[PDB]
């Protein structure tokens, strides 16, 4: 299931980026 | 990732088609070989009857 | 020759029985290979078809 090892990484990046923003958005105050 | 799409379909389409065809193609070869087994049974019966 | 015949007949009968045992074992292998392929590629290849869907999303 390499198709999702790869989809996982894509979604992981999408959330990590959204999360980076969630954390920054809160961190920015 | 055009490759995930190429792979998701290549894995499925190339294999389901080639593989299921081998299943049924060989099933017929096997059935014919099973008929040979029946024909040997027939041959053995005929030799005994003669 | 009577003994050679009984022995050859034993061999012929042996071979008929051995062949019978192998007629059975060839059919068992013909059916086991069949069943294993029929269930194995049919299930695991199906599982790879399911991969096509399982790994979607």
């Amino acid at each position: 299931m390499d198709a999702i090892k790869k989809k996982m990484q894509m979604l992981k990046l999408d959330k990590e980026n959204a999360l980076d923003r969630a954390e920054q958005a809160e961190a920015d105050k | 990732l055009n490759e995930l799409q190429a792979l998701i379909e290549a894995h499925f389409e190339n294999r389901k088609k080639e593989e299921e065809e081998l299943v049924s193609l060989k099933d017929r070869i096997e059935r014919r070989r099973a008929e040979r087994a029946e024909q040997q049974r027939i041959r053995n019966e005929r030799e005994k009857e003669r | 020759l009577s003994d050679k015949l009984k022995e050859a007949e034993t061999r012929a009968e042996f071979a008929e029985r051995s062949v019978t045992k192998l007629e059975k074992s060839i059919d068992d292998l013909e059916d086991e290979l069949y069943a294993q392929k029929l269930k194995y590629k049919a299930i695991s290849e199906e599982l790879d078809h399911a991969l096509n869907d399982m790994t979607s999303i």
